């Protein structure tokens, strides 16, 4: 609880990763101003259910291969019943980066799938290995080509 | 101790989520809302301070 | 220059020879019960043990077929017979879209052996865990058939568990009918004399 | 516009509610459909078209069999859907009998002639 | 042969079962599981090395490495029969190069470990020596099948010409680690003929013991769920 | 061009309507285009076809409570 | 191959049966039986023109007909052993009868072949009924 | 590994290999140093051996040692959460400081 650009200034100094310390000091005043002119322009210019914004997102998740993890959200948003907090990560969401990596059988429960699974995981691991030590003897190519001194 | 299991598992969704909000960015944020601030406002300020803060960044780091 | 089987030649052999027929280069030694793979033409050790390895696959699949086969002509294995037989066919139906799935995969490759030796593994497993229970239960008939199965659901394994469990249920499925018809009917069906209770005319 | 946003509506216009009043059927519905997106089985609209047939036969409507035929033909013929095999697998699910007395002989799958999976 | 005083042990252990069933019937496996070699997950008992390119050498190492590692004989790298219950031994081809030979026998262990689980599973899986070492065998299957998965991929990734020696000593450490686990449980368990709560103890115990290592631990204690399962 | 698509999209929507009335599904107006809509993006039709099985089923439910 | 023409033998077989067992001659309940016996045909044919389709895409092979026609080559084997006994025995209205029920309970091992064998007897046994 | 891979590609010099090599140096002097007053030590002795290492100035060894540090507390601070809330010793080494007299 504070006021709106002493709140602002917190969370623009907690976003920014600030050579000279009076670069640093410009930068935060340029975040300062742009969020002070951000929330400017959006209250001089100045719907669905939550629930339903949230199984649109929990939907898209079980499309995108990802059942388990909407079935965690599901149990996260049950345990919830903060609804703009929501909306705001809800808007937010898929703003981070990317992920590429993350009794018994009756006899016909054979399935390809479960085999194909770990063949695809035991690839997944070996390819990312060999990406990395191509991408680490690029960087070394490039620093043996680059002057050194900056 | 209701509003720090809450602000947790907001931290834990949101990180499900694919949003990456902190612990002080939430904190704001339900600041704000209990303030009464519009969650679409915050988050539009959010994303553009974000796209701010990446240029401003980028400089930064070509201008050390 | 000398003979050696391509990697693709040695992989529709042994898929012929997971089918039950043997291959152009590898044959049903029937003297020993599994396929060997001729020395005319020159393959290397690690091909030829990975042939033995699978075709012992083929031979439990040949046994097993033989056993279906013996026992499906005879009308006086009665209806329990009938389901073992039952049973049987359908897991062998279940191990045949396996192989299927593996020669889609193979003409996708048109897949190496040892993928495939991988992925032979869980079919060797159950065909084995299934050849056994039909040697235990071989020249037994009714309640000799139950007793076999029993005595295999003994098993502590629980994909082996599984399938016999499966099994079991499929061939009481008579055998509970049977009681329920002398439950219910106070009547028998038995002319092959496989229910417990005897009735003397 | 979304399909989400397009089930959602649907479900609306099916319970005549409004969108936050349909959430727990809405749940179940999203439950459902992220059990599944893509069929299981092979595309192909001639064995829906000859169980359609089957079934009008079944319903003791020979004449409208025919018409459903030819009102078969003229879609292919001014083809402008590329999926036609699921809309067809739908209405044949959603086909009712109005004009005879429920009652079916059970069909068989491996007796008769059954999917191959894809 | 490990295999005839297995199979006297099994004998011995059917005689005790059936004189406390009061004769009552008892499970047996035909004969042929455990009278077929053909059948076993061990080992099945060329141009010379020496005439090769280093990296030549290199690479006809790593075939008969990649054969080895699944219990199949390379061309110039072959195995040696056992005699009791060992982890398998190699002979190794003398006219390779002596550091290839030493960074092989380096990565040998595992395929010893690997016949070792290989014994332990069929030994293990016969009715007579009861569910807890019949569901021991089974997870040890598991693992055995998630080596196999690994060393299969890395098949694949050879015969894209994309690894060598140090390529796969590196990927193969984790699983050296795993099989090293694998075969000192194998040979305690054999070694102790542990059966029932016996061997439960046994996984216990170690269990707690290999609290060090949380690659270890985590094995461990899927083992011992796994295994419990029917005891409890 | 889009004198064409919209002449097309009304008669496949008349031959749809004439195929439903004939077969007599039972579907009102509003599966006009959306439902099958949603089914020509791929979308498994068993599934969808559950779903508004089931989704019927409720509706008779609440119009049953209702009444 | 020779594993699966069987199932082509046995449709000669059923075909033969069809023709000469719907002949006004060979009775009412002989009529009736080539009658279902040409829908259950009829199913066949659907499925073999579901695999000439994926013949046409390019998308069957060997082994995954050899998988595709197993419920089919049950189906057929035991509809030609009971048009066989059928034949063979000359049965005629209550004899067919008899013969249809004693198969369907020999039959009852296996759930596909009791399902065909109750839907023929049924079908078959409403006339005499 | 990754420095045999980049050989295999040339067929670099060695001098680049020493410059690639100049980080691992560093990194197994630090480990080769923490083994030697490490040794000869268990339990407790073995902790205070490790910890008397953390108070070197170099943070590349300082983290180094800090991460090893607390890998080999993670079973000593098991060990006395055991002692600390069950009362009670696995002890059959003798490397916890709490002993028990049966």
């Amino acid at each position: 609880m504070a006021s709106v650009p002493q709140l602002l200034d917190d969370l623009c100094e907690a976003l920014l990763p600030a050579q000279r310390r009076g670069s640093r000091k410009r930068a935060k005043q340029s975040l300062k101003k742009v969020a002070y002119n951000a929330l400017f322009t959006n209250l001089f210019q100045d719907r669905l259910p939550v629930k339903n914004r949230i199984l649109m997102l929990s939907f898209d998740l079980r499309v995108g291969g990802l059942a388990a993890e909407a079935d965690r959200l599901e149990e996260l948003v049950e345990g919830l019943e903060l609804g703009s907090v929501l909306d705001l990560l809800v808007q937010l969401a898929g703003s981070g980066p990317p992920r590429v990596l993350q009794n018994v059988r009756y006899g016909g429960y054979d399935c390809c799938h479960l085999s194909g699974i770990e063949a695809d995981v035991r690839s997944i691991i070996s390819g990312e290995e060999e990406l990395c030590r191509d991408l680490i003897r690029k960087t070394l190519q490039v620093m043996e080509a680059a002057p050194g001194t900056g | 101790n209701a509003v720090r299991e809450t602000m947790d598992v907001l931290l834990e969704i949101s990180r499900i989520l694919n949003t990456g909000l902190d612990m002080e960015t939430l904190s704001i944020c339900v600041r704000l809302c209990e303030q009464g601030i519009n969650p679409e406002a915050l988050s539009s300020v959010i994303k553009e301070l974000r796209k701010a803060t990446e240029a401003l960044k980028a400089a930064e780091n070509m201008t050390s | 220059g000398a003979v050696e089987v391509t990697e693709a030649a040695l992989v529709r052999d042994i898929l012929y020879v997971f089918q039950g027929i043997d291959g152009k280069h590898v044959k049903m030694s029937n003297a020993d019960n599994c396929y060997t793979v001729e020395g005319k033409a020159n393959l290397s050790k690690s091909l030829r043990d990975t042939a033995v390895r699978l075709a012992e696959l083929g031979w439990l699949h040949n046994k097993i077929r033989k056993y279906t086969d013996q026992r499906s002509l005879d009308r006086s294995f009665g209806l329990v017979g009938q389901s073992f037989c039952a049973a049987l066919h359908q897991e062998l139906r279940e191990y045949y879209r396996l192989l299927s799935v593996l020669h889609s995969q193979l003409q996708l490759e048109d897949l190496t052996l040892r993928r495939l030796l991988v992925w032979t593994y869980d079919p060797k497993m159950r065909l084995k865990t299934l050849a056994a229970l039909v040697d235990h239960c071989q020249g037994r008939k009714g309640g000799e058939l139950a007793s076999a199965v029993h005595a295999y659901t003994k098993t502590g394994d629980p994909y082996a568990r599984s399938l016999v469990q499966h099994i079991l249920s499929l061939v009481s499925h008579p055998v509970l009918s049977f009681l329920y018809r002398w439950i219910y009917d106070g009547e028998l069906e038995d002319t092959y004399h496989e229910f417990f209770v005897a009735s003397d005319p | 516009k979304s399909p989400n946003v397009l089930l959602q509506n649907l479900c609306c216009r099916i319970l005549g509610k409004s969108e936050a009043d349909v959430a727990q059927q809405f749940q179940y519905a999203v439950r459902v459909i992220g059990s599944n997106f893509a069929p299981t089985v092979e595309r192909d609209e001639f064995l829906v078209a000859e169980k359609i047939k089957k079934e009008l036969t079944r319903q003791r409507r020979e004449a409208d069999a025919a018409l459903f035929s030819e009102l078969h033909r003229k879609l292919h013929s001014q083809g402008v859907l590329k999926n036609k095999w699921s809309i067809l697998y739908l209405l044949l699910s959603l086909s009712e009998d109005p004009r005879k007395q429920p009652s079916k002989v059970s069909g068989y799958a491996a007796l008769f002639a059954q999917a191959l999976p894809r | 042969t490990w295999q005839q005083s297995l199979e006297l042990t099994r004998k011995m252990l059917r005689d005790k079962q059936s004189k406390k069933n009061s004769g009552q019937r008892l499970p047996v496996l035909p004969a042929w599981v455990y009278e077929r070699p053909a059948l076993l997950g061990d080992f099945l008992p060329a141009v010379p090395i020496g005439s090769l390119p280093l990296a030549s050498q290199e690479a006809a190492v790593v075939e008969d490495l990649l054969y080895v590692l699944v219990g199949v004989d390379g061309r110039y790298i072959s195995a040696q029969p056992l005699t009791g219950r060992q982890g398998r031994t190699f002979l190794v081809d003398p006219n390779l190069d002596l550091s290839i030979r030493e960074l092989v026998s380096r990565i040998l262990p595992v395929a010893a470990s690997y016949s070792t689980v290989t014994r332990f599973i069929e030994e293990k899986s016969s009715f007579e020596y009861g569910q807890v070492n019949h569901a021991l065998a089974a997870a040890m299957r598991t693992l055995v099948k998630e080596y196999l998965v690994l060393v299969t991929q890395l098949e694949q990734l050879q015969r894209q010409g994309l690894l060598s020696l140090q390529k796969l000593w590196f990927y193969i450490q984790p699983a050296m680690r795993s099989l090293d686990i694998l075969a000192s449980l194998a040979t305690s368990v054999d070694k102790g003929e542990c059966i029932g709560g016996a061997t439960l103890s046994l996984l216990h115990d170690r269990s707690f013991s290999y609290t060090g290592d949380s690659q270890a631990q985590e094995l461990c204690l899927h083992l011992t769920k796994a295994a419990s399962t029917p005891y409890f």
